[PDB]
DNA sequence: AAGGGAAAATAAACAATACATAACAAAACATATAAAAACCA
């Protein structure tokens, strides 16, 4: 009758414990290694972001995260009297 | 036919890159210069096919032609057998 | 009369824009024109005449560090009444909005509010504005430019101040389409391989003989007492041999040497002896490796999975592969350097399962690594980049050059140059 | 090349194809489509535990599975996972994908609304803020309590809006979070072809096939072919003025004197005497005036002899003739 | 083992279709200000 109108919203175990004892603890061991390579990979930018002092100064540094996954997020320092700020530009948003 | 260095692949694009703004090449279909500022602009939003297609094969077609370099290239040069056939 | 500057290879050409220039209004021309490429000096040769002419005033623009005309009548009208402000700081002033003009209307019209409490001044002042760069703004087009030059006529021509222009551009085809306006054009010519060292020398001896690393390298080496001019002896022996191994791979270029000299620069001064200091020709004779290699480059055997790599080895294919011979070549019972041709889906599929080494049907992973190669760049639609999923017209296309693909095939251990055959 | 073409087919009326199908979908194969319906009701218990697990549940097969999903998603799961939580039940959104009218602002302007407004999201709606205020949303979600709130639907969702790229990735990020329970039905045979592992990264898919090879009802109402003009101008003749019928049906005699081609066609000097002969044309303007009106909705054609031709078949004039005309 | 001869291949003229882009429309996204409309007071 409404399937034509698109997107209407409407408002209508012995074993399996020992599951659940199980499962939720291995998780605890994946989700630990993934902050792991989270905290690796936000270090190794960080670092390397800073204290390199070239000599001529009128030059950017770039840097090539070769195999990245387009996803990898990154956090800045504080380092008080300067603002750092991060622009992000998604090729959706470059005609 | 005699001791001069043949470049290698990785450079000519190089002196590739100012022939092409030397206008001695143009693109095959290129529309230099739009007349107004809205015909123009109709041109910008237009994601284009020719960048999609790699460096080394955006056809590039010729604003000198061959037979008009023989006129001005000097006979003492080397190259001046080549530039009629 | 005006106090001209003096420099290296603009003999002809200092005299020609001390002869368009003037301080006094009535004899400069309204509008110029600079014209050269890029690489040589124009907007080198051009501030070094002004800062030997402190009697003008000039107030530079920059429409490379803008985008579009319609914040460059923005950078005009914000800048003049900024520079009147350090010209004239006795007379006052109804500031308005720079920000509120977008229309070239607009312009004059507040030219016309700002120009007339400056009227009460003494004697007819010139006023040069210089825009640099004018044919690499990202949106031009035909009809800005002329929209430029009757900017001057709009304006009462009475008044106190008068605002003239200088125009710098470049690719000389864009200057054929306004010579008959016939305004005063200075063009500027590109150099030859001495001059372009010439200028090299005297421009570079006040960096690389006070860098650091020749520094350390004195203190480093047995430091005899060289002088200035032994430093200067090999840093023009540095710079007379690399204009001569490199001169064509680069051309005329200046920025594309100022470059080339900073990146070979350390590696020769660590090739360098106590001893070679006097002896220059075996001091090359050591360091040679530099001298034949570009070094600009900063060939990868491919990220993407066995079957992925299947998935390229077939759509190479079909840049030679025509459906006429296929069916037939390829039975279960050049344009190597041409454009590739167009695929359709299932083209795809249709050589896939050939030869790939029955023992395969399960196809949810290949179409898994199709869109991967979408992301990678590597085959690509021809239509815009947004319904290519169901099946309506699209087409399709590598782009990948045929080296790439010759490693890749090696790699599988596959054979493809068999079925390449003029 | 005397080829066999749908102008050359019995044609069938509105009424007459509509009701005929209502009978062959409702009666055919009804007997074992519900003895399907019955053996895959036992998986239902299976769908209810894995989508705990946060999986995106996605569901292939030939045939529409519209009915089969709302039978899951309405009745059976949205009020079985509210019970074992412990009031409301968990509220069910579903995308109609066939609709090609859905866009990317709208269903996430409601999705914001369906999830929790907790703080002033509408801050950080600002052009294209939508991954940066759903992103915002994401790592929230990471450590808040694991309970389902919503479970959404989105049928047949290579459909024509929903297949478009910038709204793909978009329920890419919805599906990572583990609140949400993403149930949806494809129904292409190149639907794989929409994903690679980054989104499927994102949204861990899993599938399972339903085959019981329905009609699509509604899905069939947006699709259309050349039942849905020899047609066209079937219904404008039947309200003009009475001339226009006899001088259509002049027309329509000479035109088929001779499939309908130009060679068939008439001069018009001639169809002007003709039309003159009858008492009907007085003379060219109030011929070609009301000429005009067949001509304004494309009901005849002319080429060059000055050829007037009808663009229907030759079994499309005569049936015209003993029918509208007679 | 020879050989016929039909499948396959080549070429060339011509017709029919697809493609890249120009020109534009329209919807989403965005701001501005005078008039209405609440609304304290
Ligand atoms: N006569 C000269 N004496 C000394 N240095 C010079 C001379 N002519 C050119 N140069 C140098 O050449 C450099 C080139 O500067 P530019 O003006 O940018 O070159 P260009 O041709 O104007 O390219 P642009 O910037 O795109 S217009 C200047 O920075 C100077 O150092």
């Amino acid at each position: 009758a409404d399937a034509q109108r698109s997107h209407y919203t409407v408002y209508p175990e012995k074993r399996w414990e020992l599951y659940h004892q199980l499962h939720s603890h291995f998780h605890d061991q994946v989700d630990h290694i993934i902050d792991n390579i989270e905290a690796d990979l936000k270090a190794e930018i960080s670092d390397l972001l800073y204290s390199e002092t070239t000599q001529k100064r009128r030059c950017f540094n770039t840097i090539f995260l070769l195999g990245s996954d387009s996803t990898t997020k990154i956090e800045l320092k504080d380092e008080s009297s300067r603002y750092n700020v991060l622009i992000e530009l998604t090729p959706k948003e470059s005609p | 036919r005699i001791t001069i260095k043949l470049w290698l692949k990785k450079d000519v694009k190089n002196v590739w890159e100012n022939l092409v703004q030397l206008d001695f090449f143009t693109e095959k279909s290129a529309v230099g210069l739009r007349d107004n500022a809205t015909a123009a602009f109709y041109a910008s939003n237009y994601q284009f096919q020719g960048t999609m297609i790699p460096f080394d094969l955006r056809s590039y077609q010729m604003q000198i032609i061959l037979q008009e370099l023989r006129r001005i290239i000097p006979k003492s040069n080397m190259y001046y057998s080549w530039t009629q056939l | 009369n005006v106090t001209t500057p003096e420099v290296a290879f603009r003999e002809y050409q200092t005299n020609c824009l001390a002869s368009y220039i003037s301080a006094d209004p009535d004899i400069t021309p309204s509008n110029l024109i600079l014209q050269g490429y890029s690489g040589t000096g124009k907007t080198y040769t051009l501030k070094k005449y002004f800062n030997a002419n402190p009697n003008l005033h000039a107030v530079w623009l920059e429409p490379v560090e803008l985008v579009s005309w319609k914040p460059l009548l923005q950078a005009i009208a914000r800048t003049v009444q900024y520079k009147l402000k350090t010209l004239y700081p006795n007379i006052p002033t109804t500031d308005y909005d720079p920000l509120q003009v977008e229309e070239p209307f607009l312009l004059v019209k507040t030219l016309h509010n700002i120009f007339v409490q400056y009227e009460s001044l003494q004697e007819k002042t010139c006023l040069f504005l210089i825009l640099d760069g004018f044919d690499s703004l990202q949106d031009l087009d035909a009809a800005l430019f002329n929209k430029y030059i009757k900017l001057n006529e709009l304006l009462p021509k009475d008044s106190k101040i008068n605002i003239k222009f200088i125009y710098t551009m470049l690719e000389t085809s864009f200057l054929q389409r306004y010579s008959t306006h016939c305004i005063p054009t200075v063009m500027f010519p590109r150099y030859n391989v001495d001059e372009v060292s010439t200028i090299l020398v005297m421009s570079r001896c006040g960096e690389l003989m006070e860098d650091s690393c020749l520094r350390k390298r004195i203190i480093e080496e047995q430091i005899t007492d060289c002088t200035d001019d032994q430093f200067q002896n090999v840093a023009a022996n540095f710079i007379h041999l690399i204009v001569q191994a490199f001169h064509s791979y680069t051309g005329n270029d200046i920025f594309a040497l100022n470059d080339l000299i900073d990146f070979k620069w350390p590696k020769y001064v660590s090739r360098i002896t106590k001893e070679n200091i006097f002896e220059p020709l075996a001091l090359y004779k050591s360091a040679i490796k530099l001298f034949l290699s570009t070094d600009d480059n900063l060939s990868q055997t491919y990220d993407l999975s066995i079957i992925s790599k299947y998935l390229l080895i077939a759509s190479y294919i079909c840049s030679y592969l025509e459906p006429r011979y296929d069916a037939s070549i390829f039975s279960r019972k050049n344009p190597r350097y041409l454009q590739p041709s167009l695929f359709a889906i299932e083209r795809l599929l249709a050589i896939f399962q050939a030869i790939f080494p029955s023992l395969m049907k399960a196809n949810i992973e290949v179409f898994q690594n199709l869109s991967e190669l979408h992301t990678l760049k590597l085959i690509a639609t021809t239509m815009n980049k947004n319904i290519d999923y169901l099946s309506p017209k699209v087409r399709w296309k590598v782009n990948v050059p045929w080296e790439i693909i010759k490693e890749i095939s090696e790699s599988v251990h596959f054979n493809i140059s068999d079925y390449f055959s003029d | 090349k005397s080829r066999h073409t749908m102008s050359m087919a019995p044609d069938v009326t509105r009424e007459e194809f509509s009701l005929v199908s209502n009978f062959f979908n409702e009666n055919f194969q009804k007997r074992p489509r519900q003895k399907l319906f019955e053996i895959q009701k036992k998986m239902f218990p299976q769908y209810w535990f894995e989508l705990t697990q946060g999986f995106s549940l996605l569901f292939y097969g030939v045939g529409s599975k519209r009915n089969f999903l709302e039978e899951f998603a309405i009745d059976y799961l949205s009020p079985k996972i509210a019970y074992s939580q412990l009031v409301n039940s968990i509220p069910c959104l579903i995308l109609n994908g066939y609709n090609p009218s859905c866009n990317y602002r709208d269903v996430f302007k409601e999705i914001t609304d369906l999830l929790v407004p907790a703080e002033l999201t509408r801050s950080e709606t600002k052009g294209n803020h939508v991954i940066l205020q759903i992103q915002k949303m994401i790592d929230f979600y990471k450590n808040q309590p694991l309970d389902i709130k919503l479970i959404l639907v989105v049928h047949n969702l290579d459909g024509p809006s929903i297949r478009k790229n910038t709204f793909q990735t978009m329920l890419s990020f919805l599906s990572v979070i583990r609140q949400i329970a993403i149930v949806a039905s494809t129904d292409h045979i190149y639907a794989p072809l929409l994903w690679d592992n980054m989104k499927a990264q994102n949204y861990n898919f899993v599938f399972h096939d339903i085959s019981n090879f329905e009609p699509s009802t509604v899905e069939s109402t947006f699709q259309d072919v050349m039942k849905m003009g020899a047609e066209g101008a079937k219904y404008v003749l039947q309200s003009l003025t009475v001339n226009s019928k006899k001088m259509y049906k002049l027309l329509i005699e000479t035109q088929m004197q001779n499939r309908g081609t130009q060679r068939t066609g008439v001069e018009l000097k001639l169809f002007n005497h003709l039309c003159a002969a009858d008492f009907i044309a007085s003379n060219e303007i109030a011929l070609r005036s009301m000429l005009r009106e067949f001509i304004e909705h494309k009901m005849a054609n002319i080429t060059k002899m000055e050829i007037i031709w009808v663009p229907y078949t030759y079994a499309e004039l005569e049936k015209l003739l003993k029918t509208v005309l007679n």
